[PDB]
DNA sequence: ACCGTCATGATCATATTATTACGCCAGACAGGG
DNA sequence: CCCTGTCTGGCGTCCTCTCACCTATGATCATGACGGT
RNA sequence: UUUGAUUUGGUGAGAGG
């Protein structure tokens, strides 16, 4: 792909396999005309480090470099690691139906219950607000209602706080070490753009007020819905699991 | 006496100590470094000229030609740095260089060239430093920053404990060059001593002793003493100095003169020394069996065969004794080899050693240097000289070879920069004095060992690294060509040049983007000593010491302010009066104590001459002499704090504030602070926004003057005198006539800075403070900057502040705050960001930019003119359209003929498809100013001449309006001239005014003044003249832009984001907080006068989070507004000078011996009136940092007010009406709004973008992404038993493709169900594994 | 540092304390700021090797099981029967401290009227049922586990127990850190384990046993004290003896290995000539 | 050990996303290895249900089902 | 004003070298009593 | 041949936000501006 | 024999928790 602008930024495994090509079409060329043994091992041997760098680059003697010093990713290198396949795309993923921002207090709050932002939860829920305004027949078409929430007319309102009603959230503080740090709240509708936080549970999440972040998760289907209510609700967890001791003391 | 401007309002001051040496200018670092760097510098050395003068005269391969260097010249930029930042050009300045060619002849290369050539060449662009210390690299205003290194020269470190598992520790040796090859000598836990080179193999160290052309003999005889064994007629005697034999047990009966003296068994006391030497003992007897270990120093040959003996370094034997013996040899030399003493490490490295002679040694070490190739003598003999031997490659700087006779107990440190036999050998011999007991080992975190590189030592590095580069292109150009035809610019080329030195201060580790939200985070990033980059530690590996405060930090690198998180430690700060020497140590200022009084002297010690010397502290009593008034003063030797006498100390400090930085010596009650509070809160008032209105700190350091005017953001006056014009936009000082050149009359004018965006989309603005008519001194401010007043440093406001539990609201760090906030416009903060539109060069042609747009109607194109651009002033909202423009079509129906374009239509029916560039939303603003740039030769639309139109027009009358107040000035000062001297009372106005000069006067002073006025104003005339045309040519021509655009247009929005919930707000002691509920004016505790206090702290954040300092600051400030408000009612009541007078002198006396001592007798009825005027919203009050205002003055200050004692008013309360039991703190606390905001945070995703390559959503907020459900919160689900919640939460929410697509498709009709599949990114790792030679498959 | 802050933070700090200070809390910052690097990869390694095991079955049908005791170091007793095994099910029958009863069955969950049961009979140690001793296949059934842990039944068939027990020991990684005689406390009964002894000349039971280890066991039963007395030490006491509270009851030199005998006789030098094998030190300030 | 323990398993995905992948991978390709699933993280990578919560009747009705 | 000459920009394959400064902790390897 | 220094590989925390910066070249047909007739 | 809106990649530096 091109970034912004005219050239392509080209990956590191075109780089890899347009190298391994040239020195194959160099050695079929050579083998057509017969040149001597020391030229055709050197270029058997370039072809022999070339493949090897194609695999797992930097195994072998120093490894290849494009730009500038910095060695090029191979295959193995898109694998291994931190950011390989396994601990970056596939046991851990990026998120639709999904939210984050400051936390605050709010000790109004039942513990089974958080407070949630109007313009994320329009946001997050998006198709629940399309589906009810299908039902209703207020519109017609899919555009007709995402016109109608791109301009927040004032019916949509009613339809949002009659999407929330028993719908479970997720709420997730960044640095997640027990289950604790997973809770399930019902959201209260908040005029702001900070997550109102029930104060007891903070002492579950490590959570202080001293410029936290949440992200918020929507359970879309049915069972995680029941999922959330009847087994990460917050209700739920007043006992630490790595002992008998209650986690909603009153800090 | 005070300045005008400190007439205004002058601080009350408490502090104690007398101060001597004032605050030096904050940001000497960066412009003396730059300034030592570019500088026609003869004397070689230092600067650009170094680099010159060590790499040229490239001289040819034998071609006898020879590229010299004559001298250098920077010319003037063609941009100044505001053309500078609105374009995007880089501000540089050409380095023009006189190069010299010589070509000599043949069989003389001692004889004449036959053809010189000098001349000007070019090469690459180094960019210059602004005045407030900042470099401006692409319209982006960057610093670089200082790095903290090792110090070269020689280094003796111990490896402790931790090898061999044994407990024997090592020590090795690393001589550090400033430039070239590394050298560790070191140990074994055989004992032996070995050398490496560039920690590559390793080999015994006396192989390079005989690379030196040493032979053995001589080596034993540098590295050990000699004992003399005589064959005088018995038994093989020996000569004895006793001294070797203290504490070892002979193996017989040693008796001399027929007196026994040490007995079989025993050791030699001390006491037998004396006896030994005191009786002058010079021969004794040996055995056969003493002789039996001793080690041979010399070769000793037979005469008769010419054979040898027995070799140099080897153990003698009886056969050995009995060949050596017979042969004519009385005198045998052996070596002491001692337990304790000396051990034989020469002697077991010599034996480990299969070379035997120079050759040999020269070979190994070619051959450890590039492995598996012939060495011949000549390339051994080229190689270990340009080793260390040559000028070329190895060179100590003047640092190095003071680093390396010092720590060698020389005399000299003057030296060259190469090394030599003796200096090798002497590292040698300190490591063996270091490895027998004696001397002590260097620690590393010293800071006698941490060198400070800046901007002119790096760039003078990186530049000398592109000329080793160009030096290499001239070697090959300069004999492989004709001579003579060519010129020293056809051989030198300026792209590795300026490649290299574009690279440093274009990217780099060091080259960092400036953090410019305030005038702090400026004089403090300016300010800092970073330990990472090149040539440096790392963040994730290293480690545990280089984190941790050393004793000899104090007063050089400030101690408590460093950022938290994962670099502590490596991220220091440079302290307030802290220099840097010559040579790039740290230095700081002490007070020269001779035997009795404290002399007023000041005097810099470095981090080494601290240690030997006694030094007090800086807070000790002293009687208006010097004479310390105890008799035991807390002072510190040699790292360590103790209590000494009253007149063996040597130095006292400065002043009470150099520990600290400048970050944290604007915190009031700093001592009174745990240090991580005052870490949390330096680091927090450096990341501070500006605020609509910023007031001033009722209580400050005194330290916000230095600050807000020694960093760059107000309009200090360069020459004082009477201000003529004061406006918005511009300042006009006309100049004094005591201050003021004979020529070029003079009058000066401030072009203020109006509102533009910084780099943190702050608004930095500049406002005018003086009236019109005021006297300005030299050194004052006339404009105010962002976050300043006055001349002040006002980062926050202040605002009435109780302490109270109030219902929840502020649980943890909470904050709660009234209505009565908000409502007064006081946090509104003023922000504005940068849109940018480019018209690129596509295929189907290039785009359009013009308002005749499809897909649009009325409503969108209402606030676009008719040329696609909004205008100047429109209040959009978010997603309008700002810029129209449209080409966007791509293919959605081929071509039916082909590339049919003349038939329907002009060029073409909009393609197949077309949809207006619109944009996005989320924020609102006003369009302040809009940006057109054109490449040059495209066609200008109509609003393109406009606002050339316009600029045109204003650069015309900017600079006629020069031409007009500069002439007004010059006929001012001919009227000035012609009072006296043949003066025209009536006939001086009649005439024309340009023809003043025609009058009545002879040959004076004056009629030569008024020639050289009209030599200055036809100067004046055809500059104008010349200046006009050229200004004309920079505002029509075009810009040089990317490779394939039309046009730029970058239009600037400017929201106003006031408070709301979830914003961070912070005092300045690390009181934190997320601000939770914006409360109307009624519910606020109210005290028995009325008013409502503004915010409701929590206490509770105190005793475990000791910042106990936070609470004196309220109390404080407290009085301060008793004071104020005491003011205002004097005053309100329309009360005469007098009354005023009293109170205010009464409130400025009030302590104990400080430094104030103001009188108001001195200020004249009308300035009492005006700085009562400045004082009516409360008196402000300096607190220094550790010789603060302590409680019995705060108390007395509040009673000077009729406030209570205890700083605790009584609240009653606003929802029930009913007073608060146990009566509340309340006072004012300066509180400031960080940028942390909450509509900056706040995000949220239904169905956005997908990413290519993996289909999962995109990251990030700007890129409308999705959060990451991260690797732990998967644990966590696994933990409960949700099963389903974690397979939509990885499977249909993200990645599987017809999974959500069957997902919306079910959410919109009401059916919650997933259909699962497969995550495409499995099969994107079954590729990556399958693109291997591995065959993974999907089996059943 | 000999020199301590004597000011508080009430009184100002001067400039030398201040900066002594700052020593004393930037090392805890670079302490936290690297800490949580090692609290975090071992979280992970933790629920790596767990990441399997599930609750499987409902009994694996086996008599093995730890053995419960309180721990005591050798101060006071540090953490009671109670915090051990508290839900945990019990392996055998739990004989009441009298004689032989059958106080609670043998697959019983002790919760918090069982623990008072057991408090009140001053029960020695219970022998129950560990996960290590689970006989299940790929997993560990219902009862070897123990009580649920945030619920107050028995773990379900299925709850996921090797993660949330790493999540438990890797959690609290941030808090932790990273970088003569017996004198008797109390006042009860003597008891010793792994003894064997020998009555000197003087009365005072010396050890012939390096491991012997020293229970002081109440007047009810359960074991108070314990301590690890060396190879031939002086005990003051005997065994099931009564002491006072305070009363010091053994005693040896560590720096003088004895070499102490069982019998009485006298003695030869066995392959000890004075040249070769022994030495002849004759002490300097003594003379013997 | 348990990072010796958790690379030394019979199930070749749950020791690849762990620490180093390389050994693992050779180790499990020339030994022709397979991973009858089993257990969590097999099934958090190929995206289906934790046979330990809610999913342990979905794999009980798998299981019974073979 | 038309024709011819110097100058200057498109498309296109060619294939890799002159710094060092972590700290354990397993795991494999040549050396030697 | 069983200990043994020594060398080589392989780990080293999660989540988020802002900004800037991105390979040289060596060779030639064909277009494009400049000067003579 | 004619229904379609769709996609912004590595490197390095700094801050919050
Ligand atoms: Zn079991």
């Amino acid at each position: 792909v091109p970034l912004d602008g005219g050239r392509f930024a080209t990956s590191d495994l075109n780089d890899l396999y347009r190298r391994v090509i040239n020195r194959n079409n160099r050695l079929k060329r050579l083998l057509d005309l017969a040149a001597p043994d020391i030229i055709v091992r050197n270029e058997k041997r370039m072809l022999q480090e070339a493949v090897d760098a194609l695999l797992d680059n930097g195994r072998r003697g120093r490894a290849i470099t494009g730009s500038n010093k910095r060695p090029l990713k191979s295959l193995a290198d898109m694998i291994k690691g931190k950011q390989g396949r396994f601990r970056q795309n596939l046991l851990g993923k990026r998120v639709d139906y999904s939210g984050r921002s400051v936390i605050t207090v709010g000790p109004y709050l039942r513990l089974h219950q958080c407070g949630l932002p109007k313009k994320m939860a329009l946001e997050l829920f998006k198709p629940f607000i399309y589906g009810k305004l299908e039902l209703r027949g207020l519109a017609t078409t899919i555009k007709a209602a995402k016109k109608m929430v791109e301009r927040e007319e004032a019916v949509v309102w009613d339809i949002l706080d009659e999407v929330i009603r028993e719908h479970p959230v997720l709420l997730n503080r960044a640095p997640t070490l027990h289950r604790l740090g997973i809770q399930a709240f019902e959201p209260v509708l908040i005029e702001g753009k900070a997550i109102q936080l029930h104060p007891l549970v903070c002492a579950a999440y490590n959570a202080d007020f001293d410029g936290d972040q949440m992200a918020v998760h929507v359970p879309l289907t049915l069972e995680a819905q029941l999922e959330a209510r009847a087994l990460m609700m917050s209700t739920n967890n007043i006992l630490s699991p790595a002992n008998g001791e209650p986690i909603i003391v009153p800090s | 006496v005070y300045s005008y401007t400190e007439k205004k309002r002058i601080r009350k001051d408490f502090g104690k100590r007398p101060q001597v040496l004032d605050v030096p200018y904050l940001l000497s670092i960066q412009l003396d470094s730059f300034q030592k760097f570019i500088e026609q510098d003869p004397e070689g050395q230092y600067g650009l000229e170094a680099a010159f003068r060590s790499v040229f005269p490239i001289q040819s391969y034998s071609g006898n030609s020879e590229l010299q260097y004559v001298s250098y010249r920077l010319g003037e930029p063609v941009f100044d740095v505001q053309e500078c930042q609105i374009r995007g050009v880089t501000y540089s300045a050409p380095l023009r260089v006189k190069l010299r060619l010589v070509i000599y002849e043949r069989e003389a290369p001692e004889g004449t060239v036959k053809d010189i050539k000098e001349q000007e060449v070019y090469m690459g662009e180094i960019p210059l430093m602004t005045d407030n210390g900042t470099f401006v690299i692409n319209g982006t205003e960057r610093v670089i920053v200082s790095q903290l290194h090792r110090s070269p020269g020689v280094f003796f470190d111990s490896d402790k404990g931790k090898t061999h598992s044994s407990g024997k520790v090592l020590y090795n040796a690393r001589i550090i060059p400033y430039r070239g090859s590394w050298l560790d000598f070191e140990f074994d836990p055989k004992d032996n001593l070995f050398v490496r080179i560039d920690r590559r193999r390793k080999l015994p160290a006396t192989i390079i002793l005989r690379a030196l052309n040493y032979t053995t003999e001589q080596i034993l005889d540098l590295f050990f003493e000699k004992v003399i064994f005589e064959i005088r007629d018995n038994k093989l005697q020996m000569e004895l100095v006793p001294e070797r034999l203290r504490g070892e047990t002979a193996s017989f009966d040693i008796e001399a003169n027929g007196k026994v003296y040490v007995e079989k068994g025993r050791r030699i006391t001390a006491r037998h020394i004396r006896q030994l030497e005191k009786d002058d003992v010079k021969l004794i007897e040996v055995p056969v069996e003493y002789i039996a270990g001793k080690v041979v120093a010399k070769d000793y040959i037979d005469e008769s065969t010419g054979e040898l003996i027995c070799a140099a370094n080897m153990e003698l034997s009886l056969d050995l004794l009995a060949k050596l013996s017979q042969s004519g040899h009385k005198r045998i030399e052996t070596l002491f080899t001692n337990d304790l003493d000396h051990g034989p490490y020469i002697s077991e490295t010599l034996r480990v050693d299969p070379t035997n002679d120079r050759l040999s040694a020269l070979v190994e070490i070619y051959r450890m240097m590039r492995p598996g190739e012939p060495p011949t003598r000549e390339a051994a003999e080229s190689l270990f000289e340009n080793l260390f031997f040559s000028e070329d490659r190895y060179d100590l700087s003047a640092v190095g070879r003071m680093k390396f006779n010092r720590s060698l107990l020389r005399e000299e440190i003057e030296g060259s920069g190469i090394l030599s036999k003796d200096d090798i050998i002497d590292v040698m011999k300190k490591l063996i004095d270091i490895r027998n007991g004696k001397g002590e080992v260097d620690d590393i975190d010293h800071l006698g060992n941490r060198r400070i590189r800046s901007v002119g030592e790096m760039a003078e590095n990186q530049f000398r690294v592109g000329l080793v580069r160009v030096e290499r292109a001239v070697k090959e150009r300069l004999s492989l060509g004709d001579l003579d035809t060519l010129m020293p610019q056809d051989m030198i080329n300026a792209k590795p040049i300026s490649a290299a030195v574009k690279e440093f201060f274009g990217s780099s580790q060091l080259s960092q983007f400036m953090d410019q939200n305030n005038p702090l985070s400026e004089i403090t990033h300016k300010r800092r000593i970073s330990a990472l980059g090149p040539g440096g530690l790392t963040r994730e590996r290293a480690g545990f010491e280089v984190r941790d405060v050393h004793p000899t930090h104090y007063g050089r690198v400030c101690p408590i302010e460093t950022p938290e998180g994962p670099n502590i430690g490596l991220i220091n700060s440079l302290s307030v009066y802290a220099q840097t020497n010559e040579y790039g140590f740290l230095e700081t200022p002490y007070r020269k104590v001779t035997d009795g009084v404290v002399t007023d002297e000041i005097h810099y010690l470095s981090a080494i001459e601290e240690g030997n010397y006694v030094i007090a502290q800086a807070n000790s009593n002293l009687d208006e002499e010097g004479h310390f008034v105890e008799d035991l003063v807390t002072c510190r030797s040699k790292g360590e704090s103790s209590l000494f006498s009253r007149d063996q100390v040597d130095y006292m400090d400065v002043s009470t504030q150099q520990v600290v930085s400048v970050g944290a010596s604007l915190i009031p009650f700093l001592e009174h602070d745990d240090a991580n509070r005052a870490l949390m809160g330096a680091n927090m008032q450096r990341q501070a926004v500006p605020t609509l209105r910023a007031d001033k700190p009722l209580v400050g350091t005194g330290m916000e003057r230095a600050v807000a005017v020694d960093s760059g953001v107000t309009a200090v006056a360069k020459r004082g005198g009477v201000v003529q014009y004061v406006d918005a936009s511009r300042i006009v000082i006309k100049v004094n006539e005591d201050e003021m050149y004979p020529g070029e009359a003079g009058i000066d004018i401030y072009n203020l800075t109006k509102y533009t965006r910084s780099n943190q989309n702050t608004c930095i603005n500049q406002m005018p403070c003086v009236s019109l008519g005021e006297p300005v001194e030299r050194g004052d401010v006339l404009a105010d900057g962002p976050s300043t007043d006055l001349g002040e440093l006002a980062l926050g406001q202040n605002m009435r502040v109780a302490f109270m539990p109030w219902n929840g609201y502020n649980f943890e760090d909470s904050i709660l705050v009234s209505e009565r906030v908000v409502q007064e416009d006081r946090f509104t903060t003023i922000h504005i960001q940068e849109l940018a539109c480019v018209s690129r060069d596509t295929k189907l042609g290039p785009e359009e930019i013009t308002a005749d747009i499809p897909n649009v109607g009325e409503a969108a194109l209402s606030k676009l003119d008719e040329s696609g651009i909004v205008y100047i002033g429109a209040e959009v909202t978010g997603g309008d359209i700002l810029v129209g423009k449209v080409t966007p079509k791509g293919e959605t129906q081929l071509t039916p003929e082909e590339k049919l374009l003349r038939a329907i239509f002009g060029e073409k029916a909009s393609d197949v498809k077309d949809s207006s560039l619109r944009v996005p939303n989320g924020v609102s603003g006003t369009v302040i100013d809009v940006q057109v740039f054109t490449r040059d030769g495209v066609e200008k639309d109509k609003r393109a001449l406009e606002i050339e139109e316009m600029q045109l027009k204003q650069a015309k009358k900017d600079l006629s309006e020069e031409l007009q107040i500069l002439e007004a000035g010059l006929f001012s000062r001919i009227r000035a001239v012609l009072v006296a001297g043949g003066v025209e009372a009536e006939k001086l106005d009649k005439l024309p005014r340009d023809r003043w000069l025609e009058l009545g006067l002879t040959d004076e002073e004056k009629q030569n003044q008024l020639e050289q006025l009209a030599e200055q104003y036809d100067e004046l005339k055809h500059e104008f003249e010349k200046k006009l045309e050229a200004k004309r040519r920079k505002i029509t021509q075009g810009d040089d832009l990317a490779p394939g655009v039309l046009k730029i247009v970058k239009v600037y929005l400017a929201v106003k984001r006031r408070i709301q919930p979830g914003d961070k707000m912070a005092g300045r002691h690390g009181n934190k907080g997320v601000i939770s509920k914006i409360n109307p004016i009624e519910d606020m505790p109210y005290d028995e006068n009325g008013t409502p206090v503004d915010i409701v702290l929590n206490p509770l954040g105190v005793p475990s989070r000791m910042n106990i300092g936070q609470i004196l600051e309220t109390h404080l400030g407290m009085a301060a507004k008793g004071i104020g408000d005491k003011i205002n009612a004097m005053l309100k009541q329309q009360q005469e000078v007098a009354k005023l007078r009293e109170f205010i002198q009464r409130a400025y006396d009030l302590g104990a011996d400080v430094r104030q001592k103001v009188d108001l007798s001195t200020f004249s009825d009308e300035e009492v009136m005006r700085l009562a005027e400045n004082l009516r919203k409360g008196m402000p009050i300096a607190t220094p940092v550790f010789d603060g205002a302590k409680e019995a003055e705060i108390k007395e200050l509040l009673k000077l007010g009729d406030l209570p004692t205890s700083g605790q008013i009584r609240l009653y309360d606003g929802r029930t009406g009913e007073q608060f039991e146990r009566p509340v703190t309340v006072g004012y606390m300066y509180m400031l709004k960080l940028n942390h905001l909450v509509d900056d945070k706040m995000h949220a995703r239904s169905t956005g973008s997908y990413s290519l390559v993996t289909q999962q959503p995109l990251g990030g907020k700007a890129q409308f992404g999705g959060q990451r459900f991260g690797e732990m919160e998967v644990w966590a689900l696994e933990a409960y038993g949700a099963a389903y919640t974690l397979q939509e939460m990885l499977t249909v929410k993200s990645d599987d493709v017809n999974g959500r697509t069957k997902m919306y498709k079910n959410i919109v009709d009401g059916n919650h169900q997933m259909e699962p599949g497969m995550p495409e990114s499995f099969n994107v790792l079954l590729k990556e594994i399958r693109s291997l030679g591995i065959n993974i498959e999907l089996e059943d | 540092i000999e020199t301590p802050i004597t000011a508080n933070f009430r009184e100002g700090l001067n400039v030398l304390q201040y900066f002594i200070s700052t020593h004393g809390a930037r090392k805890g910052l670079a302490d936290t700021a690297l800490k949580t690097a090692n609290s975090g990869y071992l979280t992970r390694r933790l629920v790596d090797v767990a990441q399997d095991l599930v609750v499987t079955e409902d009994d694996c049908g086996t008599h093995e099981g730890i053995m419960m005791t309180p721990v005591i170091e050798g101060g006071d007793v540090k953490e009671p029967l109670r915090d051990r095994v508290l839900g945990r099910v019990t392996a055998e029958d739990v004989l009441k401290p009298g004689t032989a009863d059958i106080l609670v069955p043998r697959n019983t969950l002790l919760h918090e009227q069982w623990c008072d049961l057991l408090e009140e009979n001053s029960v020695d140690a219970v022998k129950v049922r560990s996960v290590v001793s689970c006989d299940t296949d790929f997993g560990v059934c219902a009862h070897c586990y123990g009580r649920d842990l945030a619920r107050g039944h028995i773990i379900n068939k299925g709850e996921a127990i090797g993660v949330i027990a790493a999540q438990s020991i890797g959690e609290p990684g941030t808090q932790l850190t990273m970088r003569s005689s017996i004198q008797v406390k109390n006042k009860g009964s003597i008891k010793l384990s792994n003894v064997k002894s020998v009555v000197n000349s003087s009365g005072k039971l010396v050890i012939t046993s390096r491991n012997t280890e020293l229970k002081l066991i109440d007047e009810f039963g359960r074991t108070k004290e314990s301590y690890k007395v060396p190879y031939g030490a002086v005990l003051a006491k005997g065994d099931g003896e009564q002491v006072a509270g305070g009363e010091t009851v053994a005693n040896w030199d560590p720096h003088t290995m004895p070499v102490i005998t069982e019998v009485s006789g006298f003695v030869r030098f066995t392959d000890m000539i004075d040249g070769q094998t022994i030495t002849r030190q004759t002490d300097e300030l003594t003379g013997l | 050990g348990i990072t010796k323990a958790s690379l030394a398993t019979e199930s070749f995905i749950s020791a690849a996303s762990f620490q180093e992948t390389t050994r693992v991978l050779t180790e499990a390709a020339v030994a022709g290895k397979r991973d009858e699933l089993r257990g969590l993280k097999e099934n958090v990578i190929v995206g289906r249900l934790i046979p330990a919560g809610t999913g342990y009747a979905y794999h009980q009705d798998r299981m019974r089902r073979r």
